[PDB]
RNA sequence: AUACAGUGAAACUGCGAAUGGCUCAUUAAAUCAGUUAUCGUUUAUUUGAUAGUUACAUGGUAUAACUGUGGUAAUUCUAGAGCUAAUACAUGCAAUCUCGACCCUUUGGAAGAGAUGUAUUUAUUAG
RNA sequence: CUACCACAUCCAAGGAAGGCAGCAGGCGCGCAAAUUACCCAAUCCUAAUUCAGGGAGGUAGUGACAAUAAAUAACGAUACAG
């Protein structure tokens, strides 16, 4: 029987999900940045709680430790590398200081509306879902990509898309057809 | 089982042959041959895993059965031929000279050698005796027997052997200074100059070699291969130099 | 081996393979690399090799001269070296190597023809040692990689080797009578061609002198020669055929040839009636015939009969398109013997 | 346009070929059938159609690119000695054989397993039997 | 007189010429391939005298010239033969020009005693502005917007232009025609070099 | 090295 | 192909079928995990060495497949007659090397003297 | 393969012959669940051996056991009311 291959829950319920003010907030959430379901909200908490905790454990190492510097340097590069963290706050107690919010405005989702490119959140997600957007070469077509500064400096329509220099689409030929005839 | 095994699995093969574990569901079991399978590295790994002339198996028995392979100077048609260390590789058809030399990881690696050195080989003496009719002889690891050796020849010597005629053009005494290079344990693939050999009667003898670093370290005499004197080796050696 | 077996895959002794070798390089319509030039022949055949052959000597052989043919001026400039290099690298015999140079050394005929007539001599004379060196290890691919380099020189100097053919084929007189009957057979094929592309008048300055080295094994060399001259695809002879065999009638029936001619030229036509349809053979049957009737003598009287005779048993009468005139042949000689003929 | 590209290039002169990874970028179009390729790829190294095998083609997430594997045989012979069967008949350099499938093969198998000899003596006998 | 003696012919007369210039002739030979070889193999910097250089300023029609291209016929080694576009064009040397004013010109500048001299030239305007508005269809012959970059063919055949108008013109250096109109397929990518 | 070629 | 010679059903030989796969009832140093020895053993195969001790090729002491006659309700059931082969079955056949006078010639020839399988079992001798 | 012990199939009743949860597919309730499918092309293994084979293996079929990602719309205008 295979040695089973690894895999792993990217969420976790949390420890009293009917509590008010947790309801209050990801409603809030979901509408500033138009999220699906509390699925993502419950991702993104577990993630952060998995790298918040990573630091607390790195900070009650002593300073100078081989394990501490080695570590708690790789996690600020790659924090700072997905743009979570500036680049003027590169210590673990800023680390510890991350919010939800930080990474959803990391979603790729948030750049697509907020550059200009969609005018709301919800235009944004249509037109990810739809292929109108790519990164570099790359169409994207998933909302819940973590743009790098790189990346985001590269976000723009695809050279397919109507929107991005290609043909009309079958609605509007369609329609210019009908007139023509 | 009630006899000899016939199949490998993958899992199970030797870790230095380095084999895709997603590939299949059997690895190449070595056949019979000069050297032992877990110290012998089968020709279809080496023509398709290393050199990647072939894209599989069934390419390889072409290539064998044209007989463009020669291991160690004679035509080999098996796909599973056990070749091992110190072993040469002729491709006539690319120009090409292989000798089977572990790195200092511990695999064997693809060095390229001249055609002056693919002529002949060393082995290193494991047993000398005399046979019927008072005929004495040598066996190597590869499972030469060679008659009529030069007297002072004893075991753990290494001969020159010359591969048309299967002679000792030379030899080489085991003593301290002379060049070694490991063919077992954690230290496999090092090269390093004789210090002193620990004699245990009754027990396992221990040889401490001493590197081009003064590093120092311990291994049992099993594992030993003069290749021949400090910085006159008689072979071309791996990139690295069996450092580290 | 008539039926094929259903192996994917089957043993080929070396005889067998020297047997179904046949030097015309024509004949192959695989696409050649020297076909695509941008510079010279030579180069594009000398990059192509780079990639293809790895072989020690040829790996030399490339360093030494590569500077030297990036240019065509620059392969005409330094001719002398590169044919020297390239003489010197065949001389070694290397099998692994002699595939892209013997290629390389037709490519270099190729690219400067009339200046490689000063390298002729010498090129046939290395040609002629390997083949003679591929005799004692066998190997048909080298045997196929040396006739057609000859063969290729002969297409490129097609012009040339055609005015002074005697002189050609003076060189080749030992693989034409050597022992082998194939190195004689594949050596016949290359000066076929030739003799195939020789003025009449010219072939004439041949057919004789080919007949006095007649007067070992020439006979039956030169028997291959013309019969493959003649012959060009399955139950059909060459345009020329006609010219070639008028021509060798002629030094045939003229008294001064020897009566060995005679009866190669009996040998020739048996090979090329059998070979040969009926509708193929007439125009090479019509001119045998009003040479008989021009040359008709009683000097000749008896090589006249002799070819009668060839003609007649040659396939019984079925090659013949008319007896008829046969009888009036046959009653002219009479009216003009040996008893026995 | 479409623009083939070859990288990776490694001559095999033990199985007399070149092997290679194919590269095409083809905008504004679906894709490159095998046969166009192996056209270009026919004229770029100066060899015969016959003579080029190319397989293995994805082409990438979002389209207008996709990558392969090429073989070119020094010659059309050797490429039929070496070339597998199938890729041949893909080609139409071979003819695809004609068989039956396992189970009435392996059934006719057993069937002339339990006939011992020729049989033509049973028939002349059962034959006569009736 | 087939091909190959013709590559023979004239790589002889090639060789002649050199050896009527002149060791020196196999240097010679080196430096045509030397190109090839992607470094530096002309060295003469020191041998220029910029003091008596004939400095002169030729002025020309159009107001902000953007930029500049020149042809030069060069002999190619391979097949003997210099770029020329056609005999006429023999060693002829022409150089192109654009303005922001919308204005291609072609000089002449094969005598460096003397300065460039207009042959032709094509201007664009208003008339060619695009009525679609969607992009693809921005095949217009002539520019309808500011040019700023030119590009002259190697092979003498064809000069191309391009500009703030999202589109690359290549047209025939003979006649200065439109041959074809390659839209840039972006609302924002606006040709700013060519090479 | 490769080569490149272009057509259509 | 006037011995045959391509291909080749069937049949006799040769090799393999102790590999692969599947279930967990049993057993608390029983297997097992590490570790050591076989100077106490067998070992197809691979690989390298290894046998000078009628013959221009012996017999059916032989039959299959194959031809044909039959029995049985009936089989991978059958008997009687007739063939024909082997890497199947049996049988089996004017040399070399030493001591070397003559010290003739001083590599050298050379009188003469000599010597010359393997396997099994027992005994003995050297080692 | 021999005899013995049971089971069970044929018959002219004189005799003859019969034994896998390996692969698939079933029964075990009267209440309920993946195909008696395609290939030796790959990795390997056996042979008088490239070429023959291998339910070893591979491919495909089914399905809210689990797990990853996301559609079921997006953008404006106008009219009428408190």
């Amino acid at each position: 029987p295979r040695a089973p291959r690894t895999y792993s829950k990217t969420y976790s319920t949390p420890k009293r999900p009917y509590e008010s003010s947790r309801l209050d907030a990801e409603l809030k959430l979901a509408g500033e940045f138009g999220l699906k379901n509390k699925k993502e909200i419950y991702r993104i908490s577990f993630q952060l709680s998995k790298i918040r905790r990573a630091a607390r454990d790195l900070l009650t190492r002593d300073e100078k430790d081989p394990k501490r510097l080695f570590e708690g340097n790789a996690l600020i590069r790659r924090l700072v590398r997905v743009g979570v963290l500036s680049e003027d706050k590169k210590k673990l107690d800023y680390v510890l200081a991350l919010k939800v919010e930080d990474f959803l405005e990391r979603r790729l989702q948030t750049q697509v509306y907020k550059l200009g490119l969609a005018k709301s959140v919800h235009h944004a997600r249509v037109l990810i879902t739809q292929r109108h957007i790519a990164v570099g070469k790359q169409i994207v077509n998933i909302p819940s990509f973590m743009v790098r500064l790189d990346s985001e400096k590269h976000i723009d329509f695809a050279p397919t898309s109507p929107f991005g220099g290609a043909r009309p689409g079958r609605v509007a030929r369609r329609n210019a057809a009908r007139k023509a005839e | 089982a009630r006899g000899p095994k016939k199949h490998l699995k993958r899992l199970a093969a030797p870790h230095h042959w380095l084999l895709d574990k997603l590939s299949g569901c059997y690895a190449p079991r070595p056949s019979a041959g000069p050297h032992k399978l877990r110290e012998s590295l089968p020709l279809i790994v080496f023509l398709r895993n290393r050199l990647k002339y072939a894209l599989n198996g069934r390419e390889v028995k072409a290539i064998l059965m044209q007989r463009h392979v020669k291991v160690d100077g004679k035509v080999r048609t098996d796909t599973t031929y056990p070749a091992g260390f110190m072993d040469v590789i002729t491709l006539d058809a690319t120009n090409e000279n292989f000798r089977l030399v572990y790195d200092v990881k511990g695999r064997f690696a693809v060095h390229r050698i001249t055609d002056e050195e693919a002529s002949y080989k060393l082995g290193k003496v494991k047993k000398v005796q005399l046979g019927k009719k008072g005929v004495p002889y040598v066996v190597t690891h590869d499972g030469r027997t060679i008659r009529y050796p030069d007297p002072n020849i004893k075991v753990n010597d290494t001969v020159k052997i010359d591969l048309a005629s299967g002679k000792i053009t030379d030899f080489i005494k085991f003593d301290a200074g002379k060049l070694v290079y490991v063919t077992g344990g954690r230290n496999l693939g090092r090269i390093g100059t004789i210090v002193h050999k620990e004699r245990h009667d009754g027990g396992f003898d221990l040889v401490h070699i001493k590197d081009s670093l003064d590093n120092t370290f311990v291994t049992r005499l099993n594992n030993v291969f003069v290749i021949g004197e400090q910085g006159k080796p008689y072979i071309s050696l791996p990139k690295g130099k069996g450092i580290k | 081996q008539t039926t094929k077996s259903s192996k994917r895959y089957r043993y080929s002794s070396f005889k067998a393979r020297i047997d179904d070798l046949k030097i015309e390089p024509a004949r192959n319509l695989e696409k050649r690399v020297h076909d695509y030039v941008e510079s010279s022949h030579f180069l594009a055949s000398f990059d192509q090799w780079k990639e293809i052959n790895l072989s020690a000597k040829f790996t030399e052989f490339a360093a030494e001269i590569e500077h030297d043919v990036q240019t065509l001026p620059q392969i005409l400039y330094h001719d002398k070296k590169i044919f020297n290099s390239l003489v010197s690298f065949i001389n070694f015999h290397d099998e692994f190597s002699l595939q892209p140079l013997l290629d390389l050394l037709a490519q270099f005929c190729h690219d400067l023809g009339p200046d490689f007539l000063k390298f002729y001599e010498e090129a046939i004379k290395t040609l002629i040692n390997l083949l003679d060196a591929a005799i004692e290890f066998e190997s048909s691919n080298v045997f196929e990689w040396g006739f057609n380099c000859l063969a290729y020189i002969f297409k490129y100097l097609s012009k040339f080797l055609v005015k002074k053919l005697v002189l050609t084929c003076d060189l080749l007189i030992p693989l034409l009578s050597h022992s082998k009957e194939y190195l004689s057979r594949f050596s016949a094929e290359a000066l076929s061609f030739l003799v195939r592309k020789c003025p009449v008048s010219n072939l004439r300055e041949f057919v004789r002198s080919v007949f006095e080295k007649l007067e070992t094994n020439l006979y039956e060399g030169l028997l291959i020669l013309f019969t493959e001259s003649m012959t060009s695809t399955q139950e059909t002879l060459h345009s020329k055929a006609k010219a070639i065999m008028s021509v060798l009638l002629h030094e045939a029936l003229t008294k001064s040839s020897p009566e060995r001619s005679v009866s190669l030229l009996s040998d020739i036509w048996m090979n090329i009636s059998k070979y040969a349809s009926i509708e193929s053979l007439l125009p090479v049957y019509e001119v045998m015939y009003q040479d008989f009737n021009d040359s008709l003598d009683a000097t000749n009287i008896d090589r006249i009969l002799k070819v009668l005779t060839t003609i007649v048993f040659s396939e019984s009468g079925r090659k013949i398109p008319d007896w008829n005139k046969i009888t009036i042949l046959i009653e002219r000689i009479m009216s003009q013997l040996s008893q026995d003929k | 346009a479409v623009t083939i590209r070859t990288r990776k290039v490694i001559s095999n002169p033990l199985l007399a070929r070149k092997q290679f990874v194919v590269d095409v970028l083809h905008p504004n179009r679906a894709n490159v059938s095998k046969d166009e390729l192996r056209e270009k790829l026919a004229e770029v190294y100066k060899a015969e159609k016959d003579a080029v095998s190319v397989f293995g083609f994805r082409t990438q997430f979002g389209g207008g690119k996709s990558v392969g594997f090429g073989l070119v045989y020094n010659s059309v012979a050797e490429a039929k000695k070496f070339e597998p069967t199938y890729r041949l008949v893909r080609y139409g350099l071979a003819e695809k054989v004609e068989k039956a499938s396992r189970q009435q093969r392996k059934q006719k198998k057993n069937r002339d397993k339990k006939i011992f000899g020729t049989g033509k003596r049973l028939a002349k006998k059962v034959a006569r039997r009736n | 007189e087939n091909p190959a003696d013709k590559r023979r012919r004239l790589a002889k007369q090639y060789l002649e010429n050199l050896k009527s210039e002149a060791d020196i002739i196999a240097s010679r030979l080196k430096e045509d391939v030397a190109e090839q070889q992607g470094r530096v193999f002309r060295y003469f910097g020191d041998k220029l005298l910029i003091s008596e250089a004939k400095q002169s300023f030729t002025r020309v029609g159009e107001n902000n010239l953007t930029c500049i291209s020149c042809f030069q016929p060069v002999l190619n080694k391979y097949t003997f033969e210099e770029s020329s576009n056609g005999d006429k064009n023999k060693g002829r040397l022409f150089a192109y020009t654009v303005s922001k004013d919308l204005q291609l010109t072609k000089y002449d500048i094969t005598d460096f005693s003397k300065r460039p001299k207009k042959l032709k030239y094509a201007k664009g305007g208003a008339k060619y502005i695009p009525t679609s508005k969607h992009e693809y269809e921005n095949t217009t012959e002539g520019h309808y917007d500011e040019i700023l970059t030119v590009a002259a063919s190697p092979d003498g055949k064809y000069v191309v232009t391009g500009g703030r108008d999202r589109k690359l013109i290549v047209w025939s250096t003979e006649s200065l025609s439109p041959v074809k109109v390659i839209p840039t397929k972006d609302r924002r990518g606006e040709v700013l070099s060519l090479a | 090295k490769g080569k490149n070629l272009s057509f259509k």
